[PDB]
Formats: structure tokens, C-alpha cells, sequence
RNA sequence: AGUAGUAACAAG
């Protein structure tokens, strides 16, 4: 294999200083002999290149600092805490095959409608469009009733206002820059960073009503083969214990809705690529007696949905019954617009009460990542148990005894999960899967770049404490750096800003 | 791109599978239901029918059967 | 009750419920629009990090290297890529004193690997760069069209199949005057396309915040690059401190048995010291002339053919030219327009269009801008040489005994080609210091930086590498995401086979728990069964297969013999997850049943090939 | 419709009482043809109210 | 409008 003009020129171009030719190279590295040139070229060197090693004391960390600025709103794709639903009993037979008619029977089994009016209107958009849409969407279902022959999916007709509501013919046209080379504005994308956010207190109220039981079951599973080894027991044993446990939480109820939300958009995307067809949001679920339900959460008009990348953005409107004043908290629903659509008739302890049922709508867009990902929610269920017994198997490692039995049935509040003004409050086993599975969910559902940042720059921290509590005297090269480091993704989402909140008030109780 | 939602889609269809015509001949075109088993109209390519998943169930539930016990034997690294 | 999850920390070490701290649920981050910006920022970051370096132009192509061998020795913290060639020889040297006969059983197994090496090799791998399309191809694809390429100028000698005999044409095809693409192009403009390296921005990255750069070769330098991979693993087989290939169990093996073996002689007296890093720009620091020189070294007393088509390599990538991506988009607010500036044209455009660090980062790149394609000599690019890296660091590494510091003090430790601990002994805290700026001197005369922001020190006892968290002796494997779990889309049986084999292969090397594998088998098994309609015959789901499911249900007597295709019982677990579906229930099987099932004269039929082995339409 | 799933025990008919004075076969071709137009119903792009 | 974040989608 010898070596062409053209290459020789090459290498002899690829060498280090002072070596004319290749050959003379090779013959000087074949016939080298290390002589303290190591610590000729040590000794060389200023003393400016140094790495000091700064103690971590109980003093030397402080609390991370929050961005200012106007509070953060509510960003998710559809209502979490104050989501209502119309709930109808399917029984045995007519199994699960459209989604529509069960809509309208869910629909049909309401009688407490009255002319909608606007309560909270949206700033930057024309609120007119919204109303008007929602009148359509009931019309549009009256055709139905009349109509020859009953379908399957319905497509609504391009009206003018949800020609406006799903941003067609807003983009530029498409010119070549040949044609409009001399322009006095023609400037590229402005690429500025989002602008800084406050934390706000709702963020808390969700994550706590998001780890609370339910009164429906929410997850079925099916069988697998006996338990022969003991393995497979102890396997099964924390398996059954974690699901009877964790079937009642709302997350479940989160994941399967947003599950359900993301395959019908898709679907909806991937068939109907030029039509204004409606989904509504619905959730099965087990009652305790052991009958099936029905609920209906609301409506999506899907717009055009002509993608070619992976990124492209589909945008939609989503209206979702609700039955929380929306004037309580109105910096939480800044892009939403707000109606009052009916009069629920409560009956509880107490007796009869009307409550006002509103209808929050609003126009928000997904990708086809985002989609499929939206798809997979089932998987928090699988990360959740992996976040428990890793745990239970570290405790039996430390003890060479395992702890599965030990955990379970301990009758007693066992690990600390909350916070109190009185102290820091307790929990059972259960009340931390629930927990966990909740932190799950929420990592799915408000995924950014700056939360993986963040937890990312944040673990070195969190070890460093660990170290420190464990009076293995831990040192820092450069505490500055990580701390603006971590602090750098921390701009506008919720979810990062309740996080860095959780760290700050670890940080101040762990040094107690 | 992503096999699962095509053959999700697919699945969701009448007629996803393809097969010889021989199978016009040792299965029925309708159940004993009235559901019917294939159809006659002939896929691009090739002279090769259309075939829903109801006649593998029915072939499955109701067909030849021969003496095969090779495949214990054949198959080892499986079995 | 305001629930913090972080607060569960107070009582359980953070080494146990890490996981806690792995976000995996939701969807990576994407780039929207071109890595034009981010390749013109790396270049900018490469080329000042070699400012005081030598300025030449070149010859054959005119572009101007800079050569950062040999530089002004580093006056601060800052990084540098001035590495010493003397220094990294002196380094390899006592390497190969520490491990006598390691190179030459390296050589003598990498010239066995070249002899009997096939040319479809190349064909398996990432989508590679077509030069002829200056595209993204496949690998096969752009294999295939460049053997036609070759076929058209006569070059034909790779026929053979020999992946040497594909390097020879390529190697001849350098010297051609005028080449045909099935388009006339000349010498100069050839030699520039076969050193370009395509660049794009790196997708469904977790750990980062802002977007990065990601360069691919082209497929001249294929073959080069994976010698030099295949040297670099064979000298790595024979190091215990490297951490490359090893599996996951293998890994943990390797940290229980370095930290057994610094704590078996600390006595009282003696104090251990352990720090965790990273490494900054480790891509962008290492001279590409760096890795010919080792290679060198390598190679001494050998064929002069082996050395040579060792040093190819290097040699080109000392040469490479970067590509500039797509290019930019423009608009226009009042006139309502939107405009596509490929990259070509950045060469010639007026800097009023762009802001200020975006014209700023043009003017820095421009000079060294030719053809559309930037000069980029110094620094590797994202990923091609890592365990020839790791080799170097575990040389400085090594260097750390008794008999070469000459001092109280010794380290040792692990390095993956950016994360490394380093363990370091001394009977006092001075000596401690001591030994860690002699390790940082050390690196930086070399080109290697220790990010001080991502790097920490404590006692022995717990620490990090590559997402394994040592505490104590145990050692917990999260450097990996869970799969899906669903079904892979090809038919019945084999997407049941793969689904089990999945769950298997996870178990057993991603140290999946015991649970979490019934619950993913649980959760296959249903995506299976709705996917496929498959429902248990003693269910009430009403689907079109559910009267002929409930039919054979009825059938048959053996429920168990059934297979899930066709509405039978799962008895898939853990202890039978090795085991076909078929060979696991054939003995539970009715006589009728396994006759009809398993038919060779069923029309389906053109894992064992039964009737659910059926073929889709596209 | 519903009625008809409920149940899952049908079978290929046959004659058992022949009729007399009218064409038996084409009694069973009825019977089959009202189950195949009902199948009909299921695959049909717009559901209709009377078959 | 909205999605989104260092550059793009809001069809070609
Ligand atoms: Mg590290």
C-alpha cells in the first residue's frame, strides 16, 4: 500500500512543526526515548494553572434564584384539575366502537343549557370567532340527527371563523430571493429567547390534586403465567402491591386521556389531511360496582394537517366543560378564552345546588413527535415501579435481606413526602408511589428542554449535599459556574420553576 | 417510517392480508355468519388475493389436518 | 399539604432513588430550521481555541490550515489545543512500559481483522454522507452508488470483495484528472468533495439545554476509520482502566475491582481522595496530527503497508472540509414573504440581512470560506475517534504510578472519552492537592481539560461514572432509557418473538428489575392483543374476529394449548422468556389443533412458519 | 343487530321439515343472504337507518 | 392568533 504524489503532498501538509517530510517524522518517532520532558514542560508553566479545591461547608450553599417577571400560565394540552366530565353507564354488550354517537348521548344526557356569553375574555385574539365557533360545533351536531344516513366522522364546513381559529393562510408566501432581493425589511427569523416568567402558586394545587385518589379504576391488566421461582413471588408480590395501589390515582386517569387525546389527533392527522374534522375527549373507566363509564371531557377541531418533517405544527381548537370560575386565578388562563355555557344541578350532603358550568376555549398546536410521545404516557406507569423497588433492592442490598415484606406491611407513616407549616409531613409507602407516579406524569406532560437541562445540572448538586451529609468533607472547583449553570434554564416553564422551589426548600431543610 | 401505526392502520382495514388463490378453494367466501373470508378483486402486482384475518381464524378453527410431528425434530434451537 | 418529592431525599441516600432525577417520560428536544449557525459556532470555538497556532496554505486544495503543535505553553485556565508531540510520545512510551507487548499483539490482531475483512461491512451503520448526491444517504445506498461511480471512471479492482482492494480504487481515484457522475467535475473540485464532512444538528438529545452539532464523513473514509476503530478496540481489550466495550455488568465489575483494589493498601495513616468530571470541548481539542503521531508510534517494527493505511486516516481528517448545511431563511413582514438562502451563497451576501451575532459569527468564518465548504484542520468533529481518545487518557492515566510521580501521592481511576474518576492516594491533604494540579498540568500539556463546573471531589467511598453510581459497593446501571414496548408491525408471531426478546435482552443487560419486566409484559400483551384483535375467547369485547375466536374457544378443550393469536392464555414469564410461543405450549396443544396450525400446504405460508406468519401489502 | 351478537352459537343450516308445495332451496338462500346483508352494514362508510 | 426558542412551522 504505498502512498500517490497527491497524498504525499497531503501528509507532508499534515504534520507538526519542524518536520519537513513524512519519512523524517516516522525516523524520529522510531528512534525516541522519553528524557524528563514532562517535567521540563511542568516546570515551564506559570503557576496561574492551578485547581484549587474549595471546601462545601453547611454554609456554603445558597438557595437558587427564580426569574422575575410577570406570573406563568397554564400551558398544557387539555384541563387537568378542573376538567369535568359527562359520564354515561355502557353496559356489558355494544362494545367500544365509535366515538361520536357516545359523544352525543353524553351530550343528550344534559338539559341544563342556556345562551353562552362571554366571562374571561382572551386579550390577543377576536373573541367573537371563539363564541361563534362553539354555536357551530352544537349545530353541527343537529345535522346529524336529520341526516340520511348517520357517519362516522364528522367534518366541519370551513367556516369564517374557523378559518381565523386554525391560522390558515397565515403563513408567507414562498418567493425566491431572486425576486426580492431588494427589500427594505426582507430580515431573517428573530431568534430571541423566551422572555422570563414568575412561579405562580396554581402549579402546587395541581400536583397536589394530581396525587389523590379516585373513586373509579382506571388501569386494567391482563394475566401472565404461574409464580414458580421465588423471584417471580417476590416479582409478583411488589407487583400486585403497587397496582391495587396505584389504580385509583389521578394520574391514571391523566395518562389514559392524554393517550386517548394523542391517538385520536393522530389518527385524525394521518387520514383527514384537508378537512376540519371534530374529536371529542373520552375516557373509560371500571365503576366500583363493576360496570362500565363513559365520560366526555369536550371537543377538538383539528385544522390542516399537511406535514413533512417531524416538527411541523398542527394547530387546533379545544373547548373543555369546566366548573371553575375562571375570575379566581386570571393570570392562569391568559390564552384562554372563557364562556358560560350551562347550570349544573349538584346534588350532595347538603341538598340541591346550582353551580354555573363554563367552557374553557382556546387554540393551541402539537407536533408529530409530541403526538407519538403523547401516545406512550403508559410507560410512567412502567418508569414509576422501576422508581420504587431500585429503591426496596438498594434497602436489601445494604441488608443482604429482602425488604419487599418489610415495607408494604409497615402500618406506619414511614417516609417524609410533604411539607406543613407545622413540619415536614409524612407519608405511607402508598402515598410515595402515588407521588412518584404523579412527578412521572408531569415530566411527560409539560417536557421541555429546560427541565432536562435543568434536572441534568441539578443531580451534581443534590450529590454534592448528599456527599456533605455523609461527612465525606466534599469539594468544589468552580460552585459559580454550576449554580449559573443550573440557573440558566430556569426562564419561563412552570413545571422547571416548581421544581427549582422544591430543590430551594430541600436545601433549606436539609441543613437543619 | 413507523411500522406500528401502518400496520395499526392496516389491521383497521378489510382485507390486510395477501394470499394464493389456491385459498378460493379450500375455504368458504362467507361465514356461517354471512362475514365474509376474501375477496375476489386481484392486488397490483401480481395475481395474489386479498384475505382478511377471519379466515386464518377459521382456518385455524376449521381445516386439513395432517400428521406433522417433523417439527420437534427440524426445529431445535427453537424447541 | 404541599407534596415535595425532593424532600424523600432526607431520609434515603440520593445513590439509591436516582432515578428520580431521569426525566425519561417525555419527548426529546428537536431542532426546527438548519445547523448552519451551530457548525459556523463550533468552527469560531475551534479556531480561537488555536489562535496562537501556525497560519499555512495549502497546496493541493488552497485552504488555509492552522497547526496548533508545539504552541505557546497555556498562562491560564482557559482551553487550548496546544499539545506537545514530545510529551504525548513520552506518554505512550511508559504506557507501553507499563504494559509490555500490548501493541504488537494489537497489530498482529488488527493485520489478522484487514486480511479477512469483507466489503459489506461498510453497508451496516448510520446514514452516511453521498458526495455524488452531496446528500444523507444510507450506507448500502451510498456503497452501491459510489461502486458505480468507480465503474463508470474505470476502477473496477474492488471486486473482489476485499475491503483493501476498495481502499486501492479509492486510494487510484485520487489521482484522476476528470471524473464522470451519472455533471463533469475536474481533480481540484473532486479532492474537495472527498474531504467534506456533512453537518447537521444532533436530535432527541436529553441532558442539554441548547441544540449542538453533529458531522458525518463521507464514504472514502469509511473503510480508514474503521481500522483505526478496530486498533483502537484491540488495544483497549487489553487496558482494565478503559471503559470501552464492556457491557453494563462488565462495567460495574470494572468499578467494585479499581476501587478494591486503591482501598486494599490504604492503611490509617494513608488518606484516598475521590473526584468526578467531565471533559470540556473534548471534541474540538484533540489535533487530528496528535492521533497520526500515536498511530506511529503504534505501528513501529511493522509492514510498511499496514502503517501506511493506518496513517491515511489522520491524514485526511487533518484536511477536512466542513459543510454549511442548508443555509438561512429570510422574511419579509410587510411584503408577507418568505425567502430559502442556501449555503453556497453566504460567500457573497450583503451582513444588513442578519443580526449582529449572526453576522458577526460570518465575518469570523468567512475568510477561511471556500466553495461553500469552511476549513476545520484542528479538533475532531463530533464522534469518530472515541477509544483512540480513550487510549490517550488512560496513557496520563497510567502515568500516575509510584514509579513515575516519585511522591507520596498516586492516582488512578476510569475514563470513558469524556467522563472520568480519578482516585488519588496521599497521607495528608497537601499531598492531596498536590496530586490533583499535577493531574490537571498533566492533561492540559496533552490538550485534555477538566470541566471544573461538572467535576467534584470527596472522600472514597461514592462517586460516578458514566451514569453508574457507586456507594459503598453497590452500584446501580441508569444510563439507559426503557424501550416502548410495543409491537414492531410485521405479523403475529414475529412481532410476539421480538416484543419477548426485547423484554429479555433489557432484563438482562439493562438490569431491568424483576416487576418492571411483568409490568412491560403486561403492557406488550395488551398493545398486542388490541393491535391484533386478539382477545381471549372467554372475554366480552365485541371485535370481527371475536365469533370465530369464540368458536374455536368452544372448540377446543385444552384452553392453555392456544396461542394468543388465537384467543389463548398468556403464560409468558419471566423464567420462560427464552423460550417461542410455539415450543412453550406445543405439549398443551390438541392433536386437531397443532395439525391445522402448523399445515405446509396452508396458503398463508409461501420462530417456526405456522399460518399466523402471513405477508402484509405495502 | 345487537340482539344477533349476543349471540355466539350459530351454525351452517340445513333442512329439517321440507316444505311441500314451494321450492325449498330457495327458502336457504334467503336465510344466508338477510345474515350476508347484514354484515354488509358494518363495513358501509355511512351507517343507514332502514337496510 | 397560536405552536415554539437562538429557527422554524402556520401547506406547496
Ligand atoms: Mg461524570
Amino acid at each position: 500500500f504505498e502512498i500517490t504524489g497527491t497524498m504525499r503532498r497531503l501528509a507532508d501538509q499534515s504534520l507538526p512543526p519542524n518536520f519537513s517530510s513524512l519519512e523524517n517524522f516516522r525516523a524520529y518517532v522510531d528512534g525516541f526515548e522519553p528524557n524528563g520532558c514532562i517535567e521540563g514542560k511542568l516546570s515551564q508553566m506559570s503557576k496561574e494553572v492551578n485547581a484549587r479545591i474549595e471546601p462545601f461547608l453547611r454554609t456554603t450553599p445558597r438557595p437558587l434564584r427564580l426569574p422575575d417577571g410577570p406570573p406563568c400560565s397554564q400551558r398544557s394540552k387539555f384541563l387537568l384539575m378542573d376538567a369535568l366530565k359527562l359520564s354515561i353507564e355502557d353496559p356489558s354488550h355494544e362494545g367500544e366502537g365509535i366515538p361520536l354517537y357516545d359523544a352525543i348521548k353524553c351530550m343528550k344526557t344534559f338539559f341544563g343549557w342556556k345562551e353562552p356569553n362571554i366571562i374571561k375574555p382572551h386579550e390577543k385574539g377576536i373573541n367573537p370567532n371563539y363564541l361563534l365557533t362553539w354555536k357551530q360545533v352544537l349545530a353541527e351536531l343537529q345535522d346529524i340527527e336529520n341526516e340520511e344516513k348517520i357517519p362516522r366522522t364528522k367534518n366541519m364546513k370551513k367556516t369564517s371563523q374557523l378559518k381565523w381559529a386554525l391560522g390558515e393562510n397565515m403563513a408567507p408566501e414562498k418567493v425566491d430571493f431572486e425576486d426580492c432581493k431588494d427589500v427594505n425589511d426582507l430580515k431573517q427569523y428573530d431568534s430571541d429567547e423566551p422572555e422570563p416568567r414568575s412561579l405562580a402558586c396554581w402549579i402546587q394545587s395541581e400536583f397536589n390534586k394530581a396525587c389523590e385518589l379516585t373513586d373509579s379504576s382506571w388501569v386494567e391488566l391482563d394475566e401472565i403465567g404461574e409464580d414458580v421461582a421465588p423471584i417471580e413471588h417476590i416479582a409478583s408480590m411488589r407487583r400486585n402491591y403497587f397496582t391495587a395501589e396505584v389504580s385509583h390515582c389521578r394520574a391514571t386517569e391523566y395518562i389514559m386521556k392524554g393517550v386517548y387525546i394523542n391517538t385520536a389527533l393522530l389518527n385524525a392527522s394521518c387520514a383527514a389531511m384537508d378537512d376540519f374534522q371534530l374529536i371529542p375527549m373520552i375516557s373509560k373507566c371500571r365503576t366500583k360496582e363493576g360496570r362500565r363509564k363513559t365520560n366526555l371531557y369536550g371537543f377538538i377541531i383539528k385544522g390542516r394537517s399537511h406535514l413533512r418533517n417531524d416538527t411541523d405544527v398542527v394547530n387546533f381548537v379545544s373547548m373543555e366543560f369546566s366548573l371553575t370560575d375562571p375570575r379566581l386565578e386570571p393570570h392562569k388562563w391568559e390564552k384562554y378564552c372563557v364562556l358560560e355555557i350551562g347550570d349544573m344541578l349538584l346534588r350532595t350532603a347538603v341538598g340541591q345546588v346550582s353551580r354555573p358550568m363554563f367552557l374553557y376555549v382556546r387554540t393551541n398546536g402539537t407536533s408529530k413527535i409530541k403526538m407519538k410521545w403523547g401516545m406512550e404516557m403508559r410507560r410512567c406507569l412502567l418508569q414509576s415501579l422501576q422508581q420504587i423497588e431500585s429503591m426496596i433492592e438498594a434497602e436489601s442490598s445494604v441488608k443482604e435481606k429482602d425488604l419487599t415484606k418489610e415495607f408494604f406491611e409497615n402500618k406506619s407513616e414511614t417516609w417524609p413526602i410533604g411539607e406543613s407549616p407545622k413540619g415536614v409531613e409524612e407519608g405511607s409507602i402508598g402515598k410515595v408511589c402515588r407521588t412518584l407516579l404523579a412527578k412521572s406524569v408531569f415530566n411527560s406532560l409539560y417536557a421541555s428542554p429546560q427541565l432536562e437541562g435543568f434536572s441534568a445540572e441539578s443531580r451534581k448538586l443534590l450529590l454534592i449535599v448528599q456527599a456533605l451529609r455523609d461527612n465525606l468533607e466534599p469539594g468544589t472547583f468552580d460552585l459559580e459556574g454550576l449554580y449559573e449553570a443550573i440557573e440558566e434554564c430556569l426562564i419561563n416553564d412552570p413545571w422547571v420553576l416548581l421544581n427549582a422551589s422544591w430543590f430551594n426548600s430541600f436545601l433549606t431543610h436539609a441543613l437543619r | 417510517k413507523n411500522p406500528a401505526l401502518r400496520m395499526k392502520w392496516m389491521m383497521a382495514m378489510k382485507y390486510p392480508i395477501t394470499a394464493d388463490k389456491r385459498i378460493m378453494e379450500m375455504i368458504p367466501e362467507r361465514n356461517e355468519q354471512g362475514q365474509t373470508l376474501w375477496s375476489k378483486t386481484n392486488d397490483a402486482g401480481s395475481d395474489r388475493v386479498m384475505v382478511s384475518p377471519l379466515a386464518v381464524t377459521w382456518w385455524n378453527r376449521n381445516g386439513p389436518t395432517t400428521s406433522t410431528v417433523h417439527y420437534p425434530k427440524v426445529y431445535k434451537t427453537y424447541f | 399539604m404541599d407534596v415535595n418529592p425532593t424532600l424523600l431525599f432526607l431520609k434515603v441516600p440520593v445513590q439509591n432513588a436516582i432515578s428520580t432525577t431521569f426525566p425519561y417520560t417525555g419527548d426529546p428536544p428537536y431542532s426546527h430550521g438548519t445547523g448552519t449557525g451551530y457548525t459556523m459556532d463550533t468552527v469560531n470555538r475551534t479556531h480561537k481555541y488555536s489562535e496562537k497556532g501556525k497560519w499555512t496554505t495549502n497546496t493541493e486544495t488552497g485552504a488555509p490550515q492552522l497547526n496548533p503543535i508545539d504552541g505557546p505553553l497555556p498562562e491560564d485556565n482557559e482551553p487550548s489545543g496546544y499539545a506537545q508531540t514530545d510529551c504525548v510520545l513520552e506518554a505512550m512510551a511508559f504506557l507501553e512500559e507499563s504494559h509490555p507487548g500490548i501493541f504488537e499483539n494489537s497489530c498482529l490482531e488488527t493485520m489478522e481483522i484487514v486480511q479477512q475483512t469483507r466489503v459489506d461491512k461498510l453497508t451496516q451503520g448510520r446514514q452516511t454522507y453521498d458526495w455524488t448526491l452531496n446528500r444523507n444517504q444510507p450506507a448500502a445506498t451510498a456503497l452501491a452508488n459510489t461502486i458505480e461511480v468507480f465503474r463508470s471512471n474505470g476502477l473496477t479492482a474492488n471486486e473482489s470483495g476485499r475491503l483493501i482492494d476498495f481502499l486501492k480504487d479509492v486510494m487510484d481515484s485520487m489521482d484522476k484528472e476528470e471524473m464522470e457522475i451519472t455533471q463533469r467535475l475536474n481533480k481540484r473540485s473532486y479532492l474537495i468533495r472527498a474531504l467534506t464532512l456533512n453537518t447537521m444538528t444532533k436530535d432527541a438529545e436529553r441532558g442539554k439545554l441548547k441544540r449542538r452539532a453533529i458531522a458525518t464523513p463521507g464514504m472514502q473514509i469509511r473503510g480508514f476509520v474503521y481500522f483505526v476503530e478496530a486498533l483502537a478496540r484491540s488495544i483497549c481489550e487489553k487496558l482494565e482502566q478503559s471503559g470501552l466495550p464492556v457491557g453494563g455488568n462488565e462495567k460495574k465489575a470494572k468499578l467494585a475491582n479499581v476501587v478494591r483494589k486503591m482501598m486494599t493498601n490504604s492503611q490509617d495513616t494513608e488518606l484516598s481522595f475521590t473526584i468526578t468530571g467531565d471533559n470540556t470541548k473534548w471534541n474540538e481539542n484533540q489535533n487530528p496530527r496528535m492521533f497520526l503521531a500515536m498511530i506511529t508510534y503504534i505501528t513501529r517494527n511493522q509492514p510498511e503497508w499496514f502503517r501506511n493505511v493506518l496513517s491515511i486516516a489522520p491524514i485526511m481528517f487533518s484536511n477536512k472540509m466542513a459543510r454549511l448545511g442548508k443555509g438561512y431563511m429570510f422574511e419579509s413582514k410587510s411584503m408577507k414573504l418568505r425567502t430559502q438562502v442556501p449555503a453556497e451563497m453566504l460567500a457573497n451576501i450583503d451582513l444588513k440581512y442578519f443580526n449582529k451575532s449572526t453576522r458577526e459569527k460570518i465575518e469570523k468564518i468567512r475568510p477561511l470560506l471556500i466553495d461553500g465548504t469552511a476549513s476545520l484542520s484542528p479538533g475532531m468533529m463530533m464522534g469518530m475517534f472515541n477509544m483512540l481518545s480513550t487510549v490517550l487518557g488512560v496513557s496520563i492515566l497510567n502515568l500516575g504510578q509510584k514509579k513515575y510521580t516519585k511522591t507520596t501521592y498516586w492516582w488512578d481511576g476510569l475514563q470513558s472519552s469524556d467522563d472520568f474518576a480519578l482516585i488519588v492516594n496521599a497521607p495528608n491533604h497537601e499531598g492531596i492537592q498536590a496530586g490533583v494540579d499535577r493531574f490537571y498540568r498533566t492533561c492540559k500539556l496533552v490538550g485534555i481539560n477538566m470541566s471544573k463546573k461538572k467535576s467534584y471531589i470527596n472522600r472514597t467511598g461514592t462517586f460516578e461514572f458514566t451514569s453508574f453510581f457507586y456507594r459503598y459497593g453497590f452500584v446501580a446501571n441508569f444510563s439507559m432509557e426503557l424501550p416502548s414496548f410495543g409491537v414492531s408491525g410485521i405479523n403475529e408471531s414475529a412481532d410476539m418473538s421480538v416484543g419477548v426478546t426485547v423484554i429479555k435482552n433489557n432484563m438482562i443487560n439493562n438490569d431491568l428489575g424483576p416487576a418492571t419486566a411483568q409490568m412491560a409484559l403486561q403492557l406488550f400483551i395488551k398493545d398486542y392483543r388490541y393491535t391484533y384483535r386478539c382477545h381471549r375467547g372467554d372475554t366480552q369485547i365485541q371485535t370481527r374476529r371475536a365469533f370465530e375466536l369464540k368458536k374455536l374457544w368452544e372448540q377446543t378443550r385444552s384452553k392453555a394449548g392456544l396461542l394468543v393469536s388465537d384467543g389463548g392464555p398468556n403464560l409468558y414469564n419471566i423464567r420462560n422468556l427464552h423460550i417461542p410461543e410455539v415450543c412453550l405450549k406445543w405439549e398443551l396443544m390438541d392433536e386437531d389443533y397443532q395439525g391445522r396450525l402448523c399445515n405446509p400446504m396452508n396458503p398463508f405460508v409461501s420462530a417456526v412458519a405456522t399460518t399466523h406468519s402471513w405477508i402484509p401489502k405495502r
